[PDB]
């Protein structure tokens, strides 16, 4: 189980890490969040009781390296930092664990949510969309553009996503204009799945942390892109069947971890009344399905 | 974006484009099978791609074999038309491809879009304009034709005949439609207006009876006359 310390909390400040959110009071003595389950990606997350715009959140696998959160004042923010020195580093972790300046994460024995939520996300694949690679974590935040919002302006600051779009040329064969736009088996099987992503785990991969990005901030690309990928599959006629039964796990997770309230953005009426009612997987998103109707029913 | 009553007169500026309508492309007569049930028996149709500047009609005749073997028919009409318009604008000199093709049909939108995915820089655009296309069957030698062909076919007309030796293209586009819209609200009534006088005759390259200009302001009248007595007729008024 590891730790991320923090040097403090000086600025009002609602922390998330992973699903979970505890709020911190200005200079209220916070000095961390131990007990993180080894073996997944995480992410901390932060929304100033001041300023509610920006949510803003690292992405990070403790397998990693030894990351800390110090507040800098001159950019006003919660930062992610890397401790090179071991010894320095658990020396500083066990003190507050012993003072008890932490809050554990609160991970119930029945729960695999986030294992859930997370299951085809690599750390590695996220440091390809979040491109900075002299940090071993990436930062994300709501305001945050991806390369198809911008084809439609910072590079560096862009989230690096894969782009797929219905009318393009890559989707459509010459002489399967009408076959491939109607069904998109080619673009998902062949130019997808075989052409950029190699397997159906990277494309999962993915698919899981646009959702996660939208939902933690708010970011509406994120959220796009996570329709895109659906509404793809979805509108394939053939689709491994393997996928097909993943994808309805994943969605139920997905969807049984929405907040209730926040159906209206993160949710696009018209993909999910095709994908469910019209699309050749109308019939194999069982629990999907299932949960969406019995959760969100005026959506649809 | 959408073509509209705001920007109406875009259609006559230099800038070249071409509407297309597709109601004619897929044709169908409904009949009783033996057995009771019911069947259709497809006829020739034709795409309408009109340039409304010049008046150019490059009329697709679109046979019935094509369909010989194919379901969701009327789907794959959208989607034939697309094809054929694409092989037109692929076939024009660059300097005559179209900037803006107008679907009068919004469910053309996205076969032309993905037709044409070649062509990013022209601009598949709507229209909430209702505009007659539909009555082009309506005449005689368009109808002729298309019925004739026994392979698909392009013919080639002036839908303006040599309106605009007198007359600018906003003006023949408004009698174009005029006329349409007659023959599309009483097919019989619009063409005894047109033919009543034996004397006025149909040029062999045109499709219209050579009317004077007072001659055009009396046919152009009487279709008011008769668009409005229909009108009535179905409404009450
Ligand atoms: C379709 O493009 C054109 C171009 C120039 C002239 C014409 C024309 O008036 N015709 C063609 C044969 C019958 C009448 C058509």
């Amino acid at each position: 189980m590891n730790t991320v310390p923090f040097t403090s909390a000086p600025i009002e400040v609602t922390i998330g890490i992973d699903q979970y959110s505890f709020n911190v009071k200005e200079n209220q003595p916070f000095h961390g969040i131990k007990d993180i389950p080894i073996g997944h990606v995480h992410v901390i997350h932060f929304q100033h009781a001041d300023n509610s715009s920006m949510r803003y959140g690292y992405w990070f696998d403790c397998r990693m390296g030894n990351f800390y959160i110090q507040y800098d004042p001159k950019d006003g923010l919660y930062k992610m930092m890397e401790e090179r020195d071991g010894a320095k580093f658990e020396n500083i972790v066990h003190n507050f664990k012993e003072r008890q300046m932490m809050v554990s994460y609160p991970k119930i024995d029945e729960d695999d949510t986030w294992y859930n939520l997370t299951e085809f996300v690599q750390m590695d694949k996220i440091r390809k969309i979040v491109r900075k690679d002299e940090n071993q974590f990436s930062y994300v935040d709501s305001s945050m553009t991806t390369v198809q919002e911008n084809e439609l302006s910072d590079p560096a600051h862009s989230l690096n996503y894969t782009v797929i779009n219905f009318k393009s040329r890559e989707a459509i064969r010459p002489g399967h204009e009408m076959e491939d736009f109607l069904d998109k088996s080619y673009y998902l099987n062949t130019v997808m799945l075989q052409g950029i992503f190699k397997n159906s785990s990277n494309y999962f991969g993915e698919l899981q942390f646009a959702f996660l990005n939208a939902m933690f901030f708010g970011n509406y690309g994120s959220s796009l892109q996570w329709h895109a990928m659906i509404e793809l599959i979805c509108s394939s006629a053939t689709v491994p069947k393997h996928m097909l039964d993943k994808l309805d796990e994943i969605l139920y997770y997905q969807i049984k971890t929405l907040p209730e309230q926040y159906s209206d953005i993160l949710l696009n009426e018209r993909v999910w009344n095709i994908c469910l009612y019209s699309s050749f997987q109308k019939n194999s998103l069982h629990n999907t399905e299932k949960i969406m109707e019995n959760k969100y029913p005026e959506l649809l | 974006g959408a073509m509209n009553s705001s920007n109406y007169a875009e259609l006559f500026n230099n800038d070249i484009k071409l509407f297309v309508d597709d109601t004619n492309v897929y044709r169908v007569t409904v009949h009783k099978t033996f057995e009771g049930n019911v069947a259709t028996k497809a006829i020739n149709g034709c795409i309408f791609t009109l340039n409304p500047k010049t008046g150019h009609l490059f009329l697709k005749i679109i046979h019935t074999s094509v369909w010989a073997g194919q379901k969701r028919l009327s789907q794959l009409a959208k989607w034939k038309t697309a094809e054929e318009v694409s092989a037109l604008v692929r076939s024009l000199p660059k300097e005559e491809q179209p900037k803006q093709i107008i679907v009068t049909r919004k469910a053309m939108l996205d076969p032309l879009e993905v037709h044409m995915l070649d062509f990013p820089n022209i601009a598949i655009r709507p229209t909430e304009l209702r505009l007659p296309f539909s009555a082009a069957m309506s005449i005689d030698k368009l109808s002729d034709v298309v019925m004739k062909a026994t392979e698909p076919q392009m013919v080639l007309f002036n839908i303006y005949d040599d309106w605009l030796d007198r007359i600018s293209s906003y003006t023949a586009f408004s009698r174009l439609t005029l006329l349409l819209r007659a023959l599309k609200t009483n097919e019989e009534s619009a063409k005894m207006i047109l033919l009543s006088d034996p004397t006025i005759t149909i040029k062999s390259y045109h499709l219209w009876p050579s009317f004077t200009d007072e001659q055009w302001i009396t046919i152009e009248s009487q279709m008011r006359d008769l668009i409005l007595t229909e009108y009535g007729r179905k409404y009450n008024v």
